[PDB]
C-alpha cells in the first residue's frame, strides 16, 4: 500500500481531513477545483447555533494548509483519470491555466485594480462583481491572482502594473501524474436553483433572493458591503419573509429529501438581519422546524423569544410582484386555518443542498455509487458512514449528504483514519 | 494639541487587523503607540493605570471578538476588567471616553482605520488630561 | 350563500401591531415564544364543550389580530384554573395574557351586563356577593352578628372602597350612575 | 400564635357555618383570630382581575394593610381570597413601579403599603403549624365516611409562586381528612375545575353548570357520601349549582357538600341550614 | 430552632454580660468542652475606651471579656488570617468582622472549618478619642466617669460611676460631626448572618440574649451549651420576633439614606479629591489595616508602581490600583480611613466603588460565600 | 517575519527569545505616508519600545513532553467500539 | 425516527393494527430519513397527529384515552388505545457527573460533555489528551456517533503518532516565595493548566498556551508569563510615553 | 350559551373507518400520505371567499368524519380548477 493520500475539495471536511492525515506523517495532495480553498463555510458571514465569525476561523486553518510541509495543495485543477486500487491508485489531474504564476503572485492585486473589464464573482454567487483579473476573497489560500479568458479583452494593463513579472498570458493547462494509496472525496455541494418554482417567481421578481445570496450580501466583506438592501433599488428591506423547504421535500420537482440545515441557517439570518436592523420585520415560513443537533432548539427559542421572529407554520402557496415591486405571499396558515396574504419588501428562499456540479463525471472517474438523493454512497449506512464498496476510497462531509459543518468535520476526521488503517498496514 | 495614545492589540486578531490596515494603505493618524501582547486578557488595569499617570491622553485596547478569542476565554476576563476599569477611571478626573476597548478581527482593517481615527478625534476634542 | 370576501382571508387591515405590543409590555411577553403544541387546548376543561381555543387566542394575540379577539365571547370562557399554565412547555404565561385580553374587551365596551351587575354591587356595599336577610338570621342564630366585621357594618370602609373605585376609573368603565346608583 | 383573619364574602353571607367551625377549631388549638375590621371583597379575582387590574390590586392591597397594621399574616380559608390576596401580595413585592402606583392610589384613603406580611391558607396552616398529630389528639368521634376531596384551582396553583403542594396528585388535604378517619376515594378528574373560577359562572351558568355535572358524576361513579372542600366559591358552586341542576336537566346528585372546617367539626363534636343539599342523612349516616 | 432567647447559668457571667451573658457561657463551653482550642474577644484596657483583643485559652476567669464597647472599631479577621490560621477558634464578631473573615475565607487565608463565628447584632461604633470629646462636649462630664455606653432609640446613653443615665440623641450629634464613624452610618448589615450566631439585644427582654442560628453549626454550638447547662434558653415571642424586624428594616433604611449623602450629596468634587490626594505620605497604613490586602508582597510596592520620592503618590497608581485589586470586595469596615494619617475619606471611594460594582454585577463584598463575578471561569 | 530572524539569532547562537521586533512598516510607514515627520517620530518611539522590552529579556528554552503510545476508551457501546 | 421505525415494526408484526403518533415536529433530518417518513404512511398506514397530548388517562378497563388536541383539525381529541408508547428522550447516564469530575471536564448546557469548538473540533477537549464519541458529546444516531468515534481515533492517534508534543515557552510560572494560595487564578486558565500543591499555585508546561489570564488577575504578582512579564510590558509603556 | 356537549371533542362515535376505506378503494388512495404543508389551502380560490378548507376536507377523509363531509355545504365550493393537485408536494 502506497502511504500517500489524495484529498479532492477544499472544503472544511476537505481542509480538516488533509491536516488530520498530514499531521499523522502521510504525505496528502488536495485537489481543488476553485482558484482557492474554502468551499462553502468561507462564504458564510456568521455560523448557527453560535452566531459566531465563519472565516475568523476557518482561515487560520487554510493557512495552515497551505503552508504544511506534508501538503501539496493543487487549486484550479481537477481529477481527469484514476486508475488502479487500494494503495495503488493512479491518478492523472489537470491544472487549469491561471494565466498568472502561483510563485510570482503575491496577491497585491494591482492588477484587480488596472483591470478595465467586468465580470460576476463566483464567491459573491452571482451578486457580486470583480475584474476579469480577480482573486475570490482577501483570505484567499493560495493568494494568487486569476484570469477569466472568457471576459479578458488583453489590453496587458496587468502586465504593466505587476512588479513580480507574475502575469503569463502564455500558460497553457498542466498535466500532473501522482500514484496514492488512499483516495477521499470531499466535493461538498451546491445551492439549489428556485428558478423552476414558478410560483414563487425567483429569477423574475427582483426582490425575490436565495439564502445563499442572502448569505454573501449579510457578510461584511461582500458586495454591498454587509448591507442588505433591495435588488429593486438598494434600499433596506422593512419586511421580509422567509420560505423553508425550497427545493426539498417536494415531489413535484422530484426531491424528495429533507436539506438538513436550511432551517437552521434561515434562522441564523434571520436573527443576523434583526440585528444589524432591528425594526425590521422577518416572518419565517415553515412546515416543520428541525432544530435537531447541540443548542439548535435553543437557538429557536431565542430566535422566537430575544428577537421577536415571527413563525407561520405553511407552505405557501404563491408570491406575487405589486406593481411597486413589494411581495405578496399567500399562504394558508394552518394553525390558524386561514389563507394569509402578507405583503413584505423581501422574500427569501431557504433554498436546498444539492450535488455540486460535475458531480457525475468525477462518480464515474472514481467509479462510486450515488444514493438515491444523488450523493455518494456509503459502504454501510450505520457502522461504515465514510467508507465505499470500494476500497482505498473514502467520503467526508456534504458528498455523503447533507449536513452541517461540526458532523462533516466529524466524518472528515473519521475518513482519515480509516484511509490512515490501510497505509499504516502497508499491506 | 497632538494627544499621546497608547494602544494594547492581541497578537492574533487587533495585532493583526492593524497590520491588515497597513497593507491596504489605510491612514490613520499617527498619535497611537501599539503594545502588542498574545491575548487580551494579559492586559489588566495596571497597565491602563500606568499609561494614564506617564502622560497618556488616551488608552486603547483592542481584542478579538467575543467568541474568536485564540485561547478560547481571555476576553471575557478582559471585558470584566475594562467595565470594572471604567468604574474607576472617572473617580480619578479621567473621562471614560479617554479608555476605548474594542473588538477588532485580524481582517478588519477599516475597523481599525476608523476605530483610530475617531479615537484620536475624540481625545484631541477633549484635550490634555 | 357561502360568499365571504372578509371573514375568510387575513391581510394587514386586520392586524394592530400596537395592541400586541402593547399587550407584550403589560405582562404577557411570555406570548411571543409560543410554539403552537396545543397542550394548553388539550388542557382546557372550557375547550372540550365550547367553542374556545386558547391555543388560537394566543396566535391571535402574537399576529395582531385585535378585532378577532376583543370581540370574541369564547373569550369569556376561561375559568383560570391554570392547567394549561402548569403544562405549557415553553413556560408561557397563558392566564396573564387571557386577563389581559379580557382588560381590552372590556375597555372597547364587550361587558357582560351580570359581571357589570357584580361590579355594582361591589360599588354599592363593597361586596362581589352581598348579605341577605336569611343569612343575617343565620348569623343571629348561631352566635355571630347580624353583620360581619367587613363594610357592611363600617361605613368608612365602604366609603374608601368608593373612592378607590373613583380613584381607578371602574365606575365610568362600567358605566355607573352615583346620581342614581344605577347602571346607566 | 396569633393571625389575621381575613372572611371574604360567601362565608360570611351565605355558610356562617363555616365561619362558626373554624373560630371553634381554632381556639381549641390555641390560635387566636384576630378580625380584620373594614375588610371588603378580596375582591373577587375571577370578574375585578378579568375587567381592570388596578382596581384589583388596589382593593387587595387595602385589605393587606388591615392585616399590616394589626402586625399578623393574614390567614384565608378560601381557593379564591388566598389566590387573590397572594397573588397580590407578591405581585407588590417583587416589584415596586406597581407598589408606587397602588400607593398613590391608596393614599386618598390614608393607608400605605409595607408588604410586611404573608398570606396563608387554611389548610397550610393546619398543616404546618399544627400537624397532623396535633390534629389527631383532638378526634373524639373517628367518622365512617367515604370523602370526595375537591382541591380547587386556586389552592395549589399558580404552583410556581405558591409551592404549597404537586397540583397534579396533591396529597395534603387527604392527609388532613384522613385524621380524621374519612377515607378519601379516588375519582375521576379529581383535579378538574368546578366551573365557577373565572367569572364563567356569573357569565354563562351553563357551562359552569357542565363543570359541576361532570365531577359530580364522577364521583357518584366512585361512591362518596360527601364532597370535602376548602373554597366557600366551590361550595357555593357544588351547593347551589346541584339544585340548578336538578331544575334543569332533572339529574339527582345528592351529595352533602362540606368544608374542612365543618368536616373537622364533626370528628372533635355547623349551621347546615344554610345548605340547599340536605347534609341530615349524612350525619345520620356516621 | 431559628430563634431563642438566652442568658448564661453562672450568677457572675450573666451580671457582668451585656444581655446576659449568653455569648460568654458559649464561650466558657466551647473551650471547657475543648470545642475549640482558642477564643479571640476584646478585653476592656484601663477603661472603658481602650478595648484591646486577648485569645484565651481556658475560660479562668472569662468574666473579664463580658460586655460591649461601643468604642472598639476593631477587626478580628486581619489578626486571625495574619498569626491564628492554624488553630481551632471561637471569635465574637461584629458584621464587618464576619464580612472580613468570609471575604479572607473564599480567598482560603481562613480556613472555614476551624473558625466558629459567634457573631453580635452592631448599630455602630465610635472612636474612643472622639468619644470621649464629645462626652465632654455635650454630656458635661468627665469622661472617666463613663462605666458604659450604648445606642438606642436613637440616644447615644452613658451609665455613669454614681450609677445614673445620660442621654442624648445620635442624630444631634452625628450632625455635629460626632457619634458613629461614617462608615458604621453607611452600614448596610446590622444582624451578622454570615456568622454562625446572631446575637443581639433587639428583641429580647432585660437579662437575656436574642439569639438567631444560621447554621447547623450554630446549632451544634447551642446544643453543646444548653445541654450541659452553660446557657438556658427560651423561645422569643413572635410579637418579638417582628419589633426586631421592624428595627433592623429602619436602621437599614437609615442607612441607605446616608449612602446617598455621604456617597453622592456629600462625597468630595474632584478639586477635594486632589487636596486631599496631595497630603498622602504614602506610609501604607491603609493597606496594611485593610482585612482584604493580605497579599505576602504587594504590588503597590513595585519599582514601576511605588512613589520613589518623599513626596505624596500619583493617586491613580496607588489608589486605582489597589481599588482594581480589591474594590469589588470592600466591606466597608473604615480601618483605611481609620489608621490614616493624613485623614484622608478612604473608605468613601472604596465603598462607592464597591456599590457601583454591587449595583452592576449584585455581588456584595463579605456576605456572598462565592468569589466575585470577575473571577468567573463561565463565559458570562 | 518573526520566525526568520528568530532562526536567523540562533543559528548565530543567540538564544531566539533574546530577539525583539519593531513594527515600523505595518504600523508606521504604509499608514502615515503623508506625514514623514510624525512617522520618523513614531518609528523613533517605536524603536525604544522595541529597545526597553529588550533590555529585560531573557533566554527561554522550548519544553518536549514524551506522549505515550497507548489509549484508552471508557465506554464499550458502538462509539466505543468503533 | 425510532418512534416511526417502532410504529413500523408493529404494522410489519401485525397488520392489522392501529398505530397513531402525536408529534409536534417530525424531525426527519438525516439520509433517507425523510422518505421513511412519507412510507409510513403511504404503505403501512400509520395515522400522524400534530399536537402534544395534554392528558392520558386510565379507564376501568385499562384502556387509556390521549386527550390531545389535533391543531391541524383545529379541535380537542379523546381517542381510546390498547397501548400507549412514550417517545423517552436522552440523557446522560449515571454516574456521568462523577466521571467528568474523575478527568476533570466540562459539561454542555444540556448536560452532555462540551467539544474544545462547536463547529471546528467537535471531538476535542480543551482538556489535553482527551476526546469525546458519540452520544457523550450530545444526542446523536449510529452513523454520527461511528463518524465521530473514528475522528476521535484520528485526533488522538495525531499525538502518539508524533510521540512527542512542543510546547513555547512563553508560558506562566508561579513565584512560590510569593504566592498566598488564594486560588482565584485556577478558574481562569480555561485549559486547566493552573493547580494547587503545597499551598502554592503550580503551572503545568505541558498544559499552557502562555495567554497571560491568569498573570494579570494574580493580585500580588506571583504569576508572571515568560517574555511577556509585567516589567518588561511596563516598560514599554513609559518608553512610548517618555 | 356557547355549551355544545358534541360539536367541539372528537370521538369514536364520530368515525367512520368503512367510509374511509370505501373513499381510498375507489381511487382516494393518495390521500393517505396527506402532511397537512397547507398548500392546496393557500392555492384554493374558493377558501379565499368561502369557509371551503380544501386541506380540512383531506384530514376529515383521512379520519374517516362521514358526517362532517357529507352534510357540509362548503363540499359543494370547489370548481375543480386542479390548483391545489397541481401544487401538492405530496402529490395527493
Ligand atoms: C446558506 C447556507 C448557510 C449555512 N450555514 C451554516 C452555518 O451557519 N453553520 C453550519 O455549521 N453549517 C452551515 N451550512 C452548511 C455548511 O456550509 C456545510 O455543512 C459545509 O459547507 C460542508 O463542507 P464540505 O467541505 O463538505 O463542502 P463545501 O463547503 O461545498 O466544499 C467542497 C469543496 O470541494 C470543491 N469541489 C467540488 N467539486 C470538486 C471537484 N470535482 N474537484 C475538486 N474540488 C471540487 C468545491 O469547490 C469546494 O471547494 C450552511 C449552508 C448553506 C447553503
Ligand atoms: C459595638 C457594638 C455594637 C452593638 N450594637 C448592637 C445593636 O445595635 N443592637 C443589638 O441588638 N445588639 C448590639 N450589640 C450586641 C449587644 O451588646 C448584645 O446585647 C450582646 O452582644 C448579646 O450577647 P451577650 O450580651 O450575651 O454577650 P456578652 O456576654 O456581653 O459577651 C460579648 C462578647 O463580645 C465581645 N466583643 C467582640 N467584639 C466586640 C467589640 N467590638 N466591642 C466589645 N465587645 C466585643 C466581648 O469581648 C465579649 O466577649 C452590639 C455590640 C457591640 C460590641
Ligand atoms: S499578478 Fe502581479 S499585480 Fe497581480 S496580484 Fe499578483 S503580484 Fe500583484
Ligand atoms: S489583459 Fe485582461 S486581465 Fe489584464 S487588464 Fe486587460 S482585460 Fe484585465
Ligand atoms: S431542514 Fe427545514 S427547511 Fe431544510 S428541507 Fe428540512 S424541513 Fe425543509
Ligand atoms: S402549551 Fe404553551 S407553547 Fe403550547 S400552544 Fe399552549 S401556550 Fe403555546
Ligand atoms: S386557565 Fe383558562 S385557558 Fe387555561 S386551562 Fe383553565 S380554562 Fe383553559
Ligand atoms: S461597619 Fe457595620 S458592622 Fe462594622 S462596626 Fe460599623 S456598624 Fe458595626
Ligand atoms: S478598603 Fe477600607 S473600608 Fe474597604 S475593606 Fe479595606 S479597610 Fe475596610
Ligand atoms: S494592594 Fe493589591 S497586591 Fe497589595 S495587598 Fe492589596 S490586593 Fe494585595
Ligand atoms: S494611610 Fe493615608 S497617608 Fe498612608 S498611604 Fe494610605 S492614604 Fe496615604
Ligand atoms: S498565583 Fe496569585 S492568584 Fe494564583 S494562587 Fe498564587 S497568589 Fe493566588
Ligand atoms: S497563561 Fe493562560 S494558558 Fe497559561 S496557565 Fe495562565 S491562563 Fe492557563
Ligand atoms: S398540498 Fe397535498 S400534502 Fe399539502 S395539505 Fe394539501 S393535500 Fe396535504
Ligand atoms: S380544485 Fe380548485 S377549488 Fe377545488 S380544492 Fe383544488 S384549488 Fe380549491
Ligand atoms: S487572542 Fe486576541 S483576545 Fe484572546
Amino acid at each position: 500500500v502506497d502511504d500517500k493520500a489524495l484529498v479532492i475539495g477544499g472544503g472544511v471536511a476537505g481542509i480538516q481531513a488533509a491536516l488530520d492525515l498530514a499531521d499523522m506523517g502521510f504525505k496528502t495532495y488536495m485537489v481543488e477545483k476553485r482558484p482557492s480553498i474554502s468551499g462553502r463555510m468561507g462564504q458564510l458571514d456568521k455560523t448557527f447555533p453560535t452566531l459566531d465569525c465563519s472565516m475568523c476561523i476557518l482561515a487560520p486553518k487554510m493557512v495552515d494548509v497551505g503552508k504544511h510541509d506534508n501538503i501539496e495543495l493543487i487549486t484550479y485543477a481537477e481529477v481527469k483519470e484514476v486508475d488502479g486500487y487500494i494503495g495503488n491508485f493512479k491518478v492523472k489531474i489537470e491544472k487549469k491555466p491561471r494565466y498568472i504564476d502561483e510563485e510570482l503572485c503575491t496577491g497585491c492585486g494591482s492588477c484587480v485594480e488596472v483591470c478595465p473589464i467586468e465580470m460576476p464573482n463566483y464567491f459573491d454567487e452571482g451578486i457580486g462583481m470583480t475584474k476579469a483579473v480577480y482573486i475570490p476573497f482577501p483570505q484567499a489560500v493560495p493568494l494568487c491572482a486569476t484570469i477569466d479568458k472568457d471576459y479578458c479583452i488583453e489590453c496587458m494593463l496587468c502586465d504593466e502594473v505587476c512588479e513580480r513579472g507574475a502575469v503569463k498570458h502564455d500558460q497553457e493547462p498542466e498535466e500532473i501524474e501522482i500514484e496514492v494509496g488512499t483516495i477521499i472525496v470531499a466535493t461538498g455541494y451546491d445551492a439549489y436553483d428556485p428558478t423552476e418554482k414558478l410560483e414563487y417567481g425567483y429569477g423574475r421578481h427582483t426582490n425575490v433572493i436565495t439564502g445563499l445570496e442572502l448569505e454573501r450580501m449579510i457578510n461584511a466583506s461582500g458586495p454591498t458591503d454587509g448591507k442588505v438592501l433591495k435588488p429593486s433599488d438598494g434600499e433596506k428591506p422593512k419586511r421580509v419573509a422567509f420560505i423553508h423547504c425550497v427545493g426539498s421535500r417536494d415531489e413535484q420537482i422530484g426531491k424528495p429529501y429533507c436539506s438538513r440545515v436550511c432551517c437552521m441557517y434561515i434562522m441564523k439570518n434571520a436573527q443576523l438581519i434583526k440585528d444589524k436592523m432591528p425594526d425590521t420585520e422577518v416572518t419565517l415560513y415553515y412546515m416543520d422546524i428541525r432544530a435537531f443537533g447541540k443548542g439548535f432548539e435553543e437557538f429557536y427559542k431565542r430566535s422566537q423569544e430575544k428577537y421577536g421572529i415571527k413563525f407561520i407554520r405553511g407552505r405557501p402557496a404563491e408570491v406575487i410582484e405589486n406593481p411597486d415591486l413589494t411581495l405578496t405571499v399567500r399562504s394558508e396558515d394552518t394553525l390558524l386555518g386561514k389563507v394569509t396574504e402578507y405583503d413584505y419588501d423581501m422574500v427569501v428562499l431557504g433554498v436546498g443542498l444539492v450535488p455540486p456540479e460535475g458531480a457525475e463525471t468525477l462518480r464515474q472517474t472514481i467509479g462510486l455509487s450515488k444514493s438515491a438523493d444523488g450523493f455518494l454512497m456509503e459502504a454501510h449506512p450505520k457502522l461504515r458512514p465514510v467508507d465505499t464498496l470500494t476500497d482505498g476510497v473514502y467520503l467526508a462531509g456534504v458528498a455523503q449528504g447533507p449536513k452541517d459543518i461540526p458532523d462533516a468535520v466529524a466524518q472528515a476526521s473519521g475518513a482519515a483514519a480509516r484511509a490512515a488503517i490501510p497505509m499504516v498496514k502497508g499491506e | 494639541f497632538e494627544p499621546k495614545i497608547v494602544g494594547f492589540c492581541c497578537n492574533w486578531c487587533s495585532y493583526g487587523g492593524a497590520d491588515t490596515a497597513g497593507t491596504a494603505r489605510m491612514q490613520y493618524p499617527p498619535n497611537v503607540r501599539i503594545i502588542r501582547v498574545m491575548c487580551s486578557g494579559r492586559v489588566n488595569a495596571s497597565m491602563i493605570l500606568k499609561a494614564f499617570s506617564e502622560g497618556a491622553d488616551g488608552v486603547f485596547v483592542g481584542g478579538c471578538h467575543i467568541g474568536d478569542c485564540h485561547y478560547d476565554s481571555g476576553n471575557y476576563k478582559w471585558k470584566r476588567r475594562a467595565r470594572f476599569i471604567e468604574d474607576i477611571l472617572p473617580e480619578f478626573g479621567i473621562d471614560k471616553e479617554r479608555f476605548r476597548w474594542e473588538w477588532i478581527s485580524a481582517s478588519e482593517g477599516e475597523k481599525f482605520q476608523k476605530t483610530m481615527q475617531e479615537f484620536y478625534e475624540t481625545v484631541k476634542y477633549l484635550g490634555p488630561l | 350563500t357561502l360568499l365571504q370576501r372578509e371573514e375568510n382571508i387575513i391581510r394587514k387591515g386586520n392586524i394592530d401591531k400596537e395592541f400586541s405590543e402593547k399587550i407584550k409590555a403589560a405582562g404577557g411577553d411570555s406570548l411571543e415564544y409560543c410554539f403552537q403544541c396545543g397542550t394548553c387546548t388539550g388542557s382546557c376543561p372550557s375547550g372540550r364543550r365550547t367553542p374556545y381555543r386558547v391555543r388560537q387566542i394566543i396566535r391571535k394575540a402574537n399576529v395582531g389580530l385585535k378585532d378577532e379577539i376583543i370581540s370574541d365571547p369564547t373569550l369569556w370562557m376561561c375559568t383560570t384554573c391554570y392547567s394549561c399554565q402548569e403544562r405549557c412547555p415553553r413556560k408561557v404565561k397563558i392566564v396573564d395574557v387571557v386577563k389581559l385580553a379580557r382588560n381590552e374587551a372590556a375597555k372597547a365596551g364587550f361587558m357582560a351586563p351580570a359581571h357589570k351587575a357584580v361590579g355594582s354591587f361591589v360599588i354599592k356595599t363593597g361586596h362581589g356577593v352581598p348579605i341577605n336577610d336569611a343569612t343575617m338570621e343565620l348569623r343571629k342564630a348561631v352566635g355571630l352578628g347580624e353583620l360581619p366585621p367587613t363594610t357592611h357594618q363600617f361605613p368608612e370602609a365602604l366609603e374608601e372602597v368608593q373612592k378607590i373605585i373613583k380613584a381607578t376609573g371602574f365606575d365610568q368603565l362600567i358605566g355607573y350612575n352615583w346620581e342614581t346608583g344605577e347602571l346607566e | 400564635m396569633e393571625i389575621a383573619y381575613f372572611l371574604g364574602c360567601i362565608m360570611n353571607n351565605r355558610y356562617p357555618g363555616i365561619e362558626k367551625a373554624t373560630r371553634v377549631l381554632f381556639d381549641k388549638l390555641g390560635i387566636e383570630l384576630k378580625d380584620m375590621e373594614g375588610a371588603s371583597c378580596c375582591p373577587a379575582p375571577g370578574v375585578f382581575g378579568s375587567f381592570d387590574k388596578t382596581t384589583w390590586a388596589a382593593i387587595a392591597a387595602r385589605n393587606i394593610t388591615i392585616a399590616e397594621d394589626m402586625g399578623a399574616d393574614i390567614m384565608t380559608e378560601c381557593n379564591g381570597c388566598f389566590g387573590s390576596l397572594f397573588e397580590t401580595n407578591h405581585l407588590l413585592k417583587e416589584d415596586e413601579e406597581m407598589k408606587a402606583k397602588i400607593n398613590e392610589i391608596l393614599k386618598e384613603t390614608g393607608r400605605e403599603y409595607k408588604g410586611e406580611v404573608n398570606v396563608r391558607h387554611f389548610a397550610e396552616v393546619l398543616y404546618n403549624d399544627v400537624g397532623l398529630d396535633k390534629l389527631s389528639e383532638l378526634v373524639e368521634k373517628p367518622l365512617n365516611l367515604n370523602v370526595a376531596v375537591h382541591y380547587g384551582c386556586h389552592f395549589l396553583k399558580p404552583s410556581d409562586e405558591i409551592n404549597i403542594d404537586n397540583p397534579e396528585r396533591p396529597t395534603i388535604l387527604d392527609e388532613i381528612v384522613e385524621v380524621t378517619g374519612a377515607k378519601s376515594v379516588e375519582y375521576k378528574d379529581k383535579m378538574m375545575c368546578c366551573g365557577a373560577g373565572g367569572g364563567v359562572r356569573s357569565r354563562d351558568l351553563d357551562v359552569a353548570l357542565d363543570f359541576t355535572r361532570e365531577k359530580l358524576t364522577n364521583m357518584k361513579e366512585a361512591g362518596v357520601d360527601a364532597i370535602v372542600n376548602v373554597c366557600p366559591f366551590c361550595h357555593l358552586q357544588f351547593d347551589v349549582g346541584q339544585m340548578e341542576i336538578k331544575d334543569k336537566f332533572g339529574e339527582e346528585f345528592d351529595i352533602p357538600v362540606l368544608h374542612l372546617a365543618q368536616l373537622l367539626g364533626l370528628a372533635m363534636g355547623l349551621v347546615v341550614d344554610a345548605h340547599q343539599v340536605c347534609v341530615d342523612e349524612c350525619l345520620e349516616k356516621l | 430552632m431559628k430563634y431563642l432567647l438566652a442568658r448564661a447559668t453562672d450568677e457572675e457571667i450573666q451580671r457582668k454580660g451585656e444581655c446576659g451573658g449568653a455569648v460568654t457561657a458559649i464561650f466558657k463551653y466551647m473551650l471547657d468542652k475543648e470545642v475549640v482550642d482558642a477564643v479571640l474577644t476584646l478585653e476592656r484596657g484601663y477603661d472603658v475606651y481602650d478595648g484591646i483583643p486577648v485569645l484565651l485559652e481556658d475560660s479562668s476567669g472569662i468574666e473579664s471579656t463580658c460586655g460591649s464597647l461601643h468604642c472598639a472599631p476593631t477587626m478580628f479577621g486581619d489578626l486571625i488570617s495574619r498569626y491564628l490560621s492554624d488553630m481551632r477558634l471561637a471569635v465574637a464578631v461584629k458584621p464587618c468582622d464576619a464580612m472580613a473573615i468570609r471575604e479572607l475565607e473564599k480567598r482560603h487565608q481562613i480556613d472555614p472549618d476551624k473558625v466558629y463565628k459567634i457573631g453580635l447584632n452592631c448599630g455602630g461604633t465610635l472612636a474612643p478619642v472622639s468619644a470621649r470629646e464629645m462626652i465632654e462636649t455635650f454630656y458635661e462630664i468627665d469622661p472617666d466617669d463613663v462605666v458604659s455606653e450604648e445606642i438606642d432609640r436613637g440616644k447615644f446613653i452613658v451609665e455613669l460611676r454614681d450609677g445614673s443615665h445620660r442621654e442624648i440623641s445620635i442624630d444631634y450629634l452625628e450632625e455635629e460631626g460626632f457619634g458613629r464613624r461614617e462608615n458604621c452610618q453607611r452600614c448596610e448589615i446590622m444582624v451578622p448572618r454570615n456568622a454562625d450566631l446572631a446575637c443581639g439585644n433587639w428583641g429580647a427582654d432585660d437579662g437575656w440574649t436574642f439569639i438567631e442560628v444560621n447554621t447547623e453549626r450554630g446549632q451544634e454550638i447551642i446544643e453543646g451549651a444548653r445541654s450541659s447547662g452553660y446557657i438556658e434558653a427560651r423561645e422569643p415571642s413572635e410579637k418579638m420576633v417582628k419589633i426586631r424586624e421592624k428595627i433592623e428594616n429602619a436602621m437599614i433604611s437609615m442607612a441607605r439614606k446616608f449612602q446617598d449623602k455621604y456617597l453622592d450629596e456629600e462625597y468630595p468634587s474632584l478639586d477635594e479629591w486632589d487636596e486631599y490626594w496631595k497630603r498622602c505620605i504614602n506610609c501604607f497604613a491603609c493597606r496594611d489595616a485593610c482585612p482584604v490586602c493580605f497579599c505576602r508582597e504587594c504590588e503597590l510596592e513595585k519599582d514601576y508602581l511605588l512613589e520613589s520620592d518623599e513626596k505624596a503618590p500619583d493617586p491613580l497608581t496607588f489608589q486605582g490600583v489597589r481599588l482594581s485589586h480589591m474594590g469589588f470586595s470592600c466591606i466597608n469596615c473604615g480601618q483605611c480611613e481609620d489608621v490614616c494619617p493624613m485623614d484622608i475619606p478612604i473608605a468613601r471611594i472604596y465603598h462607592r466603588i464597591q456599590k457601583k460594582y454591587r449595583d452592576r454585577t449584585g455581588f456584595t463584598a463579605g456576605v456572598s460565600q462565592e468569589l466575585p463575578p470577575m473571577y468567573s471561569g463561565e463565559k458570562d | 517575519h518573526e520566525p526568520t530572524f528568530r532562526r536567523c539569532v540562533e543559528e548565530a547562537g543567540l538564544n531566539q527569545f533574546l530577539f525583539e521586533f519593531a513594527n515600523i512598516r505595518e504600523h508606521d510607514s504604509w499608514v502615515h505616508m503623508d506625514n514623514p515627520e510624525g512617522a520618523t517620530e513614531k518609528a523613533k518611539d517605536l524603536v525604544r519600545m522595541a529597545v526597553a522590552k529588550a533590555r529585560l529579556l531573557e533566554p527561554l528554552e522550548a519544553s518536549k513532553v514524551s506522549v505515550d503510545d497507548k489509549a484508552l476508551v471508557i465506554g464499550g457501546g458502538v462509539a466505543g467500539i468503533q | 425516527m425510532y418512534i416511526m421505525k417502532n410504529a413500523q415494526l408493529i404494522k410489519d408484526k401485525m397488520p392489522d393494527t392501529e398505530v397513531t403518533l402525536y408529534y409536534m415536529d417530525i424531525r426527519a433530518f438525516g439520509k433517507g430519513f425523510e422518505e421513511f417518513y412519507k412510507r409510513s404512511q403511504e404503505k403501512y398506514g400509520i395515522k400522524f397527529i400534530r399536537g402534544r397530548p395534554a392528558e392520558v388517562i386510565e379507564n376501568p378497563d385499562l384502556t387509556l384515552t390521549v386527550r390531545s388536541e389535533d391543531t391541524l383539525l383545529g379541535k380537542v381529541t379523546e381517542y381510546d388505545y390498547d397501548m400507549v408508547v412514550l417517545g423517552v428522550g436522552l440523557v446522560p447516564p449515571e454516574g456521568a457527573e462523577t466521571l467528568r469530575q474523575t478527568i476533570g471536564l466540562s459539561k454542555s448546557a444540556d448536560g452532555f460533555l462540551m467539544e474544545a469548538h462547536p463547529k471546528l473540533r467537535p471531538v476535542d477537549t480543551l482538556t489535553d489528551g482527551v476526546y469525546l464519541a458519540g452520544v457523550a458529546q450530545g444526542p446523536k444516531d449510529i452513523p454520527d456517533a461511528v463518524a465521530q468515534a473514528s475522528g476521535a481515533a484520528a485526533r488522538a492517534a495525531i499525538p502518539m503518532v508524533k510521540g512527542e508534543v512542543e510546547i513555547e515557552p512563553i508560558i506562566a510560572v508561579t513565584d512560590s516565595d510569593v504566592c498566598g494560595g488564594c486560588e482565584v487564578c485556577i478558574e481562569l486558565c480555561p485549559f486547566g493548566a493552573i493547580s494547587i500543591e503545597e499551598g502554592h499555585a503550580n503551572v503545568n508546561v505541558a498544559l499552557c498556551k502562555g495567554c497571560g489570564t491568569c498573570v494579570a488577575a494574580c493580585p500580588s504578582g506571583a504569576m508572571d508569563q515568560q517574555h511577556f512579564k509585567t516589567e518588561q510590558i511596563m516598560a514599554q509603556i513609559e518608553a512610548a510615553l517618555n
